[PDB]
């Protein structure tokens, strides 16, 4: 039983590493991938503006 | 985190950058060519911070200086510190953009990005711990307000994760009198509140009405707004430039400052422009202030203070008590210990005691509703749109960047309402 | 055997890493290179000193401690400091690029990148060991390296080491002395995650440490020089028991045993005496009496908070120095008669007492005079809770504006984190309420 419970609180702990540790990750990319893709909403502003000067000529 | 990549865009930013430039070559005893003629070990530990080490023992600016209009090339390169740059990192345009934001930002500007782009990638991949950027520039011009804003949004992609700076110069009908500034001052502050971590309003109300009315001159040059901006920029820069035990860098510093993301427009101050108390007070006082606005006129969220000189830190401990204590109204209870200080044994040439300041201030929406004033006064009737709408903008972006400040200043006002309980 | 292995985690962790080696080399005689005369067995040895020291076939005795900092600038003033030779390269690891005052990336961030590296040279100074005691983790609660890498680390060495031993000497925040604006946030979360994986935890704060400085050595501005030195002092004091021989010497371990009731209740109030400058100490001998009376006095707490207004579950007093069995229960009868001190109905009252004859060291050209001997309690109060509630609020008040938040949050962190670490900190001290309260 000394063993099954020392065992057992380093099952767990890794586990709940590996979790958070993950977890971590999918947000920080969720967060990185967000401020990207409005960067690039802009780039492609940009691209209407400059067609609706060349369109307008 | 060490090094930092400056970058001079527009006529305003170049010259305030020259200034700045001539300003902390001298403190850490650099002349014109590029060689350490100092005394003190101080000036050489954190150099790296805004020098590249040449060969032949020659530190040079990491400093990019871009333009839509040549001219200032010649006036940089002419002036006190002008052989010290690197000259490939010049990148000058051809026409100008002749006070147009949407020159600048989308057609005429967007064009001479990807040049500068080059030298930014050339000085960042040389950077052995780049941290951030820093851009020197105005709001009411044309390239440096508009490009600088797009080199802004354009640094962001290739550098996410590195700290983004503005010394964001705020126009003002005292100093000049060309008509759309309003306009192009509104649609910058569009991109701002969204792409940068902490910008710096030196605004040019404030430094016209400190010139006339403390410094005495009757109607100021630029090099008299100058001389005040130079001061502040090299106050704000102490930090990172000096040691002193503190161990921070930019992110330490947005980190402590920025308590929402949006909210990073500071309001600058100086003293002078003497005694430990004086100083304290001074630079607390509402005539100290770069940016033209009334702290009694909403609350701090938070507030660093820089000291500069030989002076006693128990007393200056004492003394940033005693104006916490006396003013407590005026810094929001529900962030604890928010008024920070940090004290520099080296002072700047001409002072033996001097006293920075920065503060996160919601009465900056005074700053902002009187830039929303003159806005709103040209557009509600369409004025000089064939300006904007001729180089291919839609009328939606202009309601956009109205509507933006506009929510910014609501912003600034739901915290000043904000209570503890 | 009976090892001890350091871990100094941060500035503040490494800063009085350097004060505490450089204080137990004094103790022991070690000199800067690394040499001890006195040590006729060279190469090793089963000595007392041996279980914070290996010994090189050289004759270089070698701090069995790890440095790890998330940037440079400070673990570089040791490899070129006045102990450069006394560490193997390999202890002192650095990267790059701070945490930013951010638990987040001190725990996950920037601190993953960096946290095998640390294990790995954990490892090859535990493989040195014979028989592995346990971890001393030196760190503050406030920096975002001190409390992100530090819990990471802790939920490690939980993995790798089992349920060997984990101490903690923790930085509590203070104004004064901090440029930090978020440490309330770095305090509870390192707090919450790190507290199912230390079995005992020293705090410090700084402002106690401050007020010492100011009070008794008539420092007008103390600096994290003045405070480190005297911290070094009461951590010299706790470790002494580990590091000394001696016939009425009592064992860190035993002590823990009763300090520690219940697994969550592991933060132990230290007081420490005397604490005089030269100019004081002079033509003034203070006898065992009146530095045990010390003791109880708040003043010279580590920690900021009211045991008179409180319950005791413990108390142990640590001397070293001059100090005879006789004298110091002589003292205790007069201070049990004459003082505040409340137990709980559940535990004995009886004072534990360990004494070294070694008696205590100061750092050449400090603030503290040399006195013949010292004293530090151990006592667990439930009025260390106080310390938990002052820091609570400032979290509380910060945190319903979400101020500062996104900092977290972009650096991956959710508001469950934040809200979860506060419930665990509410728990906490309902705890220490709980244990307060007496039996039916
Ligand atoms: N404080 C300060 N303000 C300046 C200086 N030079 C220009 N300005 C202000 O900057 C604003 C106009 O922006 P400029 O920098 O001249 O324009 P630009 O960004 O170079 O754009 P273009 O002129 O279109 O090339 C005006 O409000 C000026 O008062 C200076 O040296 N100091
Ligand atoms: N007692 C003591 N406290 C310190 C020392 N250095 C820093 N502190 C305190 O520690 C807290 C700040 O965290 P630091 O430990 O400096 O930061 P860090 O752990 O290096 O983490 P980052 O710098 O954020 O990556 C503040 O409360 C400081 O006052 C020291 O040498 N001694
Ligand atoms: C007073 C101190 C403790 C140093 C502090 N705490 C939070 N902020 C500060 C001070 C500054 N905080 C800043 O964000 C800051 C900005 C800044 C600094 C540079 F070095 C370069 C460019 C900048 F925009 N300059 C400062 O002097
Ligand atoms: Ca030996
Ligand atoms: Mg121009
Ligand atoms: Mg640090």
């Amino acid at each position: 039983k000394a063993i099954e419970e020392n065992n057992n609180f380093i099952k767990m702990a890794k586990e709940k590493l590996a979790q958070k540790m993950e977890s971590n990750k999918e947000n920080r990319e969720a967060h990185l991938a967000a401020m990207l893709e409005r960067l690039q909403e802009k780039d492609k502003h940009a691209e209407e503006v400059r067609k609706n000067k060349e369109l307008k000529e | 985190m060490r090094e930092i990549v400056h970058i001079q865009a527009g006529q305003c930013g170049n010259q305030i950058g020259a200034k700045f430039w001539e300003v902390i070559s001298d403190e850490h005893g650099i002349d014109p060519t590029g060689s350490y003629h100092g005394d003190s070990d101080l000036q050489l530990e954190r150099i790296n911070v805004y020098y590249n080490e040449a060969t032949g023992n020659k530190y040079v600016p990491r400093a990019i200086l871009v333009d839509l209009e040549p001219g200032t090339m010649d006036s940089v390169r002419s002036g006190p510190f002008g052989q010290i740059f690197r000259p490939d990192n010049f990148v000058f345009g051809q026409s100008g953009a002749g006070n147009n934001w949407a020159k600048g930002h989308y057609t005429e500007g967007a064009e001479l990005v990807d040049s500068v782009l080059d030298v930014v990638r050339k000085e960042s991949e040389s950077c052995d711990c780049l941290q951030g950027f820093q851009l020197t520039h105005s709001l009411g011009g044309g390239t440096g307000s508009g490009m600088g804003t797009l080199l802004i949004s354009k640094i962001r992609e290739e550098y996410p994760d590195r700290i983004m700076n503005t010394f964001s110069v705020m126009p003002s009908p005292k100093v000049s009198d060309t008509v759309v500034e309003p306009y192009n001052a509104t649609l910058s502050v569009h991109q701002l509140v969204e792409n940068t971590d902490e910008t710096y309003c030196i605004d040019n109300e404030a430094l016209y009405d400190i010139c006339f009315r403390t410094l005495k001159l009757t109607t100021p040059t630029y090099g008299d707004l100058n001389h005040l901006v130079s001061a502040t920029m090299s106050g704000v820069t102490t930090c990172l430039r000096f040691p002193g035990q503190l161990n921070a860098d930019l992110r330490k510093l947005a980190v402590n400052m920025v308590p929402f993301p949006r909210l990073h427009f500071f309001m600058p101050g100086f003293a002078p422009l003497l005694t430990v108390p004086e100083l304290t007070q001074q630079m607390f006082d509402s005539k100290n202030m770069m940016a033209a606005c009334d702290p009694r006129h909403g609350r701090y969220l938070t507030v660093a203070a820089i000291f500069r000189g030989r002076m006693s830190m128990k007393e200056v401990d004492e003394q940033m008590l005693n104006v916490q204590n006396k003013n407590s109204s005026y810094f929001v209870e529900w962030i604890p210990n928010n008024v920070k200080t940090a004290v520099c044994d080296i002072p700047p040439r001409g002072l033996k005691m001097s006293a920075t300041f920065i503060g996160n201030s919601t009465a900056i929406q005074e700053l902002f509703k009187r830039i929303s004033e003159q806005f709103t006064a040209m557009f509600r009737r369409k004025a000089f749109l064939h300006w904007y709408t001729g180089e291919g903008m839609d009328e939606m972006e202009f309601t956009e960047a109205e509507s933006n400040m506009n929510d910014l200043v609501s912003e600034y006002q739901q915290y000043q309402d904000a209570t503890a309980d | 055997m009976r090892e001890c292995i350091s871990i100094h985690v941060g500035q503040a962790g490494v800063q009085i890493g350097n004060a505490c080696w450089e204080l137990y080399c004094l103790e022991h005689g070690i000199q800067p290179d690394g040499q001890m005369p006195s040590d006729k067995t060279i190469g090793g040895g089963d000595d007392s000193f041996n279980t914070f020291f290996s010994e090189t076939g050289a004759g270089k005795h070698v701090p069995r401690a790890v440095f790890v900092d998330l940037e440079p600038t400070v673990i570089d003033e040791v490899r070129t400091g006045t102990y450069r030779q006394l560490f193997h390269p390999e202890q002192l690891i650095t990267g790059k690029e701070d945490a930013a005052n951010n638990y987040a990336r001190g725990h996950y961030t920037i601190g993953k990148e960096i946290i095998d590296l640390v294990l790995d040279r954990i490892r090859k100074l535990a493989d040195q060991c014979t028989g592995l005691q346990g971890f001393l983790v030196f760190h503050s609660f406030g920096g975002g390296t001190g409390s992100g890498f530090t819990s990471l680390l802790m939920e490690r060495l939980s993995v790798d080491y089992g349920k060997k031993s984990k101490l903690e000497f923790s930085i509590y925040p203070a104004p004064q002395v901090s440029t930090a604006v978020v440490e309330p946030y770095n305090s509870i979360l390192t707090t919450h995650t790190t507290l199912e994986h230390s079995d005992c935890a020293f705090m410090v704060d700084n402002e106690a440490i401050y007020d010492i400085c100011r009070r008794n050595l008539d420092i007008e501005r103390p600096t994290y020089t003045n405070l480190n030195r005297l911290i070094s002092q009461i951590v010299s004091s706790i470790t002494a028991s580990l590091r000394f021989d001696g016939a009425l010497n009592v064992d860190l371990t035993e002590f823990q045993t009763n300090l520690v009731p219940y697994p969550r209740i592991h933060f132990p109030l230290a007081t420490y005496a005397p604490v005089i400058s030269a100019e004081k100490a002079y033509h003034e001998q203070l006898s065992v009496a009146e530095i045990t009376n010390a003791c109880f006095e708040p003043a010279n707490q580590m920690v900021k908070c009211d045991p008179r207004h409180g319950k005791y579950m413990a108390c142990c007093l640590l001397y070293r120095g001059d100090v005879v069995p006789k004298d110091v229960n002589a003292a205790i009868a007069t201070i049990k008669t004459k003082r505040s001190i409340q137990f709980v109905d559940w535990c004995p009252t009886g004072f534990k007492v360990g004494i070294n004859y070694q008696p205590p060291t100061v750092v050449p050209g400090g603030d503290l005079a040399k006195v013949q001997r010292a004293v530090c309690m151990l006592s667990n109060t439930t009025a260390i809770a106080e310390a938990w509630a002052r820091l609570d609020h400032k979290f509380d008040l910060m945190y319903a504006k979400r101020a500062f938040v996104h900092w977290y949050v972009g650096e991956g962190m959710e508001e469950g984190e934040f809200s979860e670490a506060r419930e665990d900190m509410a728990a906490l001290e309902k705890d220490y309420e709980e244990v307060g309260v007496d039996s039916v």
